[PDB]
């Protein structure tokens, strides 16, 4: 399994799983297979292999991967306890280092001992003096002998003290320590042995892999696939795409019992990044207003439509036939102001289409000119705000008539019969974050590797940088103004008198069809003149990442209060003002995969930093890793034929069939589903789809990083029930709505993982086979998806891991004709029916039998093999079985 | 210190492209990276670096310079990629080292955007050179990638 | 002495896991024969023939010795701490081994 693998040298492991038995006690194997061991020379290779073996202790700080310091001692050769796995071929020593076995030896078990190496169950270990033993006892710590002067360490060492409470006094000062091992080379039976090690080590540093490979990160799915496009350059590169798998080098050894981990992914995207967003609202007091224009709604995905919100200081406003309560309404230093929140359309509706609640606007103070948080209340007391709606039929004007101040103004709607719509194009720079759930307990332990994929079904925050600036005139009673942000959206304001005030905002929404409404970010401004013994401009604004839910245009957070101060002691003036801006949208869930298409933060312009975190423990990552995209088409292979292998009932036809996307579930006898939980990742909750081991679907409860956390019960377990079919077909079933958070080693429900809406899927994956003459399908309508189970072999050469992901599956055709118009009970056998799990019979007529096929297209698993290299023609790949015409 | 591709033989279907940093003045033991910022910026990013147990933080080593493509009628002249394009173009917030105590700093990075701004394609309206710059403060030196398009 | 410019390489300052070992000739400087030893120094009447001349008598041990007695027996007695020498961490910065009392 996982380390990547590297062998002559060493290799650690910590004893923990799902119930630990004793962690700190620490597995040291050795490979010696490049001369023959046999059990009478076995004395001698163990005894000089412990001799040549040094032992150390490294120290550097916790979390590094930066040389500051070892030690180094030797194993005993006199007393000494050594073994030799004839199996796997492995000379192998294990130790006792942790709290409170630091002292003495144990015996060690071997059996979880047996999680790290097969061949100790299948054969017991052999002894020195070519004896055979079960056992396994360890050398004792402080007993061992030295290399030195060749004398023996101490009973007391530092390293023991540091471990006998290790629980705090590992931590020490600045620094850790580790147990490590190594070899120096030397040669018996005639070879040499020197290799390499991967963390995996009693404490491992929470980072990912950049050894021994010079790409970093391994991608186990890259190398085949036609390309003719890089020629030398390339010999550096890590990548992946999409919803294909990166395998993850989660490296922890700092808890016990099973183990959850959350994800954080950083996704970012080459190439220059303009912003188109749709205006989901304007709001602004009618001085600042125009005083006629032509609009009408634009839509929003959520179900939402546009609005203005007038601040008319108006008791009634009187925009349409409507009558209209303040929407919100506030006061400020004696005047009253109110807001009264209006969609426009082809009719006036009473009753308000939607919501906006919460809404909070900043203002500058009038003596310390620091900003001042207000949310603004209909008289009817509702932090819930009305957004109503006026109107009627187009080409009609409708004066929306509010008093600024008492002193009338105007903004006049001209109906129009098709929006005018000004879209926000503009320059900010973007990141993207990311996060997933699981809970991972398996026996790769402490090195805890598994499949994770580049586009999560569960949660993203884009949040970016961007600037606003303040322009305003202080002119000597009144103040022209205006603010921009975004890097062409601005909110004018006309004169603002001494002692008083102008209000506007805007509502800005990624134009697009599922992140528009859906999602929002809020910008509102409040700007003050007046005088202390300076005149003083100044804007103070808050901002408000948003969403609509439910209607309600419910906040998530706010961010910064800004106050920007313009001090004129000197009576004219037009000073600036300077403050970030933050684009945030924080979407929903499963957006990142929708929304996450709709912009495309993935392509072969994209680069991915990768981070984890281990929850109710936590425990964090402090190198963040990385990789990049290359999309390749898929190549395709199919194993033998020859007309001889159709004719005898033995003689066969094997299929083995490859698309590098097709997995989604490493390691037999594996099996996963999901559910959802507040994980913690960082410092906060993430609402992320856990995924959980095991057949079974659960429904934990409660709040998670926490033990107010219970897991639930079964809810379904997935059932490949054996059908009664012609030569039973084993098709999958269970309550087949959670085929959602259903995948597993089989690839023929690897899809729906993401790609569905509730049990349906939205991207056929998994192989797809068709026959001619005699049509038979699967998967399909005739033949319900995981139609047969399936498993991966022992992975590719691309993974240097034996045992996991392979898109390599293995089936027997055959085809007949003298089983040809026979019947099991009435289901007629005549067409392609499949042998249970992994056979397949095709039958077809008594003459059609040469010139009989069956057509394979093995289909994708991920979306974005599609790209650039579906102008191959293999995105989806494309083999045939067939019989050739012979005399 | 000098920066590039080890193809000027550059075929040319190509999304993304890598090139070699040879640079022995700004090696580290693995893991190590580079914040890559607001001009493409070399702010140096690893926590993964100890002398005697101690976190290491941002540290300003060079940036991108730009990306040109040639312009020739008898004079020299060039074509810049802007710093708001080399905010997101080299946005990458992990580049790793791939064997430690020497530069081999590897940015995979885009066609698309390139192909889309200085007009390049498949073999269209393509033949240039083609040659993507660095700088940095490691070694006080430009240098420069080395690539020629033949135009496919 | 006479010594010349001689530097020490570069790759040993870039990577950690490199580090120097600067070695200084100064000839006259040197101050006991036992490196791992750790000792205090007092001065007392030392007898040699028909007087006492006094000088800096040494003692092993890192502890402050108070001297009784009339030096010069086996009578004699050597004293104990008045404070007690020990080079422990001052942290915040990289952790030194650093004298106090």
């Amino acid at each position: 399994l996982t380390p990547p693998v590297s062998a002559g040298g060493i290799q650690a492991y910590l004893l923990t799983g799902s119930g630990a038995p004793a962690s700190g006690l620490v597995l040291f194997v050795v490979n010696v297979s490049n001369i023959q061991v046999s059990s009478s020379n076995v004395t001698n290779v163990i005894s000089t292999v412990v001799s040549n073996i040094q032992i150390n202790a490294k120290t550097e700080n916790a979390q590094t991967g930066a040389t500051t310091g070892s030690v180094t001692v030797r194993f005993p050769t006199s007393g000494y306890n050594a073994y030799y796995d004839s199996v796997d071929k492995v000379v192998f020593v294990v130790v006792s280092f942790l709290y409170p076995y630091t002292t003495t030896s144990v015996n060690i078990p071997l059996s979880y001992l047996s999680k790290y190496l097969p061949g100790l169950l299948t054969a017991q270990p052999y002894d020195e003096t070519g004896a055979q033993v079960t056992s396994v006892s360890s050398t004792p710590f402080g007993s061992l002998i030295d290399t030195s002067t060749g004398q023996q360490i101490l009973g007391t060492n530092p390293v023991l003290t540091s471990y006998n409470s290790y629980t705090t006094q590992a931590n020490t000062n600045m620094q850790e320590g580790v147990v490590s091992g190594t070899l120096t080379s030397f040669t018996l039976g005639g070879q040499s042995f020197s290799g390499s090690t991967v963390p995996v080590i009693l404490y491992a540093p929470f980072i990912f892999s950049n050894s021994p490979y010079q790409a970093g990160l391994y991608n186990p799915m890259q190398v085949n696939g036609n390309l003719g496009s890089l020629s030398s350059e390339a010999y550096y590169h890590p990548v992946i795409w999409g919803r294909a798998l990166i395998n993850t080098t989660l490296i922890d050894t700092y808890a016990s019992g099973s183990v959850p981990f959350t994800f954080q992914l950083n996704y970012s995207v080459p190439g220059p990044l303009t912003i188109n967003m749709a205006q989901l609202a304007w709001i602004a007091s009618i001085n600042n207003l125009p005083t006629s224009f032509t609009y009408l709604s634009y839509k929003f995905s959520n179900g939402y439509e546009s609005f203005l919100g007038i601040i008319s200081n108006s008791t009634q406003l009187t925009a349409g036939a409507l009558t209209i309560n303040p929407s919100g309404n506030f006061t400020i230093n004696g005047k009253k102001f109110y807001v009264y929140l209006l969609v426009v359309g082809s009719t006036n509706s009473t009753t308000p289409v939607e919501y906006v609640t919460k809404l909070v606007v900043e203002y500058p103070s009038s003596t310390n000119f620091l900003p001042q948080g207000v949310t603004v209340t209909t008289s009817s007391n509702k932090y819930t705000l009305p957004v109503y709606e006026i109107g009627g039929p187009a080409g009609t004007t409708i004066t929306l008539t509010g008093n600024w101040y008492s002193t009338p103004y105007t903004v006049q709607i001209t109906v129009g019969s098709t929006p005018t719509l000004t879209n926000y194009v503009s320059q900010i720079l973007l990141k993207a974050v990311a996060y997933e759930g699981i809970n991972v307990s398996t026996t790769q332990s402490p090195y805890y590797s598994t499949a994770i994929l580049s586009t999560p079904p569960s949660e993203i925050s884009i949040t970016g940088s961007s600037t606003i600036t303040a322009q305003g005139k202080l002119t000597a009673t009144s103040a022209s103004a205006t603010v921009n942000l975004l890097t062409n959206a601005t909110l004018t304001y006309e004169n603002i008198p001494l002692t008083q005030y102008s209000f506007n905002g805007i509502i800005v929404t990624p134009g697009y069809a599922a992140i528009n409404g859906t999602t929002a970010m809020a910008y509102v401004i409040g700007a003050l003149y007046n005088k202390t013994s300076d005149y003083v401009l100044s804007f103070a604004g808050s901002q408000e990442p948003m969403q609509v839910m439910n209607n309600n245009l419910t906040e998530v957070t706010t961010l910064a209060p800004f106050g920007l101060t313009l001090l004129a002691p000197s009576v004219p003036a037009t000073e600036t003002g300077t403050s970030p801006l933050q684009l945030e949208f924080f979407t929903v869930p499963s957006t990142s995969y929708i929304a996450l298409v709709d912009f495309g933060l993935w392509g072969n312009l994209t680069s991915v930093t990768v981070s984890a975190y281990d929850t109710v423990n936590n425990k964090l990552s402090v190198n963040l890793g990385y990789f990049y995209g290359i999309v390749i088409p898929p190549s395709i292979s199919t194993a033998p034929y020859n007309y001889q292998n159709f004719i005898c009932p033995n003689n066969y036809v094997t299929v083995t069939i490859y698309d590098p996307d097709a997995v989604l579930d490493p390691y037999p006898s594996g099996s996963f589903t999901t559910s959802s939980l507040p994980l913690k990742y960082g410092n906060m909750n993430i609402t992320g789809a856990v995924i959980f081991p095991g057949s079974s679907v659960y429904n934990p409860s409660g709040v998670f990083g926490y033990s107010n956390f219970n897991k639930g019960a079964a809810v379904t377990t997935f059932t490949y029930t054996a059908q009664s079919g012609p030569f039973s077909p084993v098709a999958l079933t269970g309550n087949t709505n959670y085929l959602s958070q259903y995948a597993d080693n089989n690839p023929t429900d690897n899809y729906y993982f993401i790609q569905t809406v509730n049990g349906m899927p939205v991207l056929m994956g998994g192989l797809s086979i068709v026959a001619s003459p005699v049509s038979a399908s699967l998967p399909s309508s005739t033949s319900s998806p995981g139609f047969m189970y399936l498993l991966p072999s022992a992975a590719q050469v691309p993974s240097p891991l034996p045992g996991m992901a392979t898109p390599n599956y293995n089936l027997n055709i055959y085809i007949t004709y003298k089983i040809d118009g026979a019947t099991v009970g009435n289901n007629m056998i005549n067409g392609l029916y499949v042998a249970s799990q992994n056979t397949l019979i095709y039958v077809v007529p008594n003459g059609s039998f040469v010139g009989s096929n069956i057509k394979l297209t093995y289909t994708t698993t991920d979306y974005a093999v599609l790209h650039y290299f579906y102008s191959t023609g293999q995105y989806k790949v494309f083999k045939t079985v067939s019989v050739p015409n012979v005399t | 210190a000098n920066l590039y591709f080890p193809s000027s033989t550059t075929p040319l279907y190509q999304l993304s492209v890598p090139l070699y940093l040879s640079e022995p003045y700004y090696g580290s033991p693995l893991p190590t990276y580079i914040g890559l910022g607001t001009n493409g910026t070399s702010l140096w990013n690893s926590p993964n670096y100890v002398l005697f147990g101690v976190s290491a933080v941002q540290q300003y080593l060079g940036f991108i310079k730009s990306i040109s493509v040639t312009l020739s009628n008898g004079t020299t002249v060039v074509i810049p990629l802007t710093t708001s394009n080399m905010q997101t173009l080299f946005p990458q917030l992990v580049g790793q080292e791939l064997q430690a105590c020497n530069g081999t700093f590897q940015f995979g990075i885009s066609i698309t955007g390139l192909e889309k701004l200085l007009n390049l394609n498949v073999q269209q309206l393509n033949n240039s050179i083609l040659s993507v710059t660095y700088h940095d403060y490691v070694t006080g030196e430009t240098l420069t990638a080395t690539t020629k398009l033949v135009a496919l």
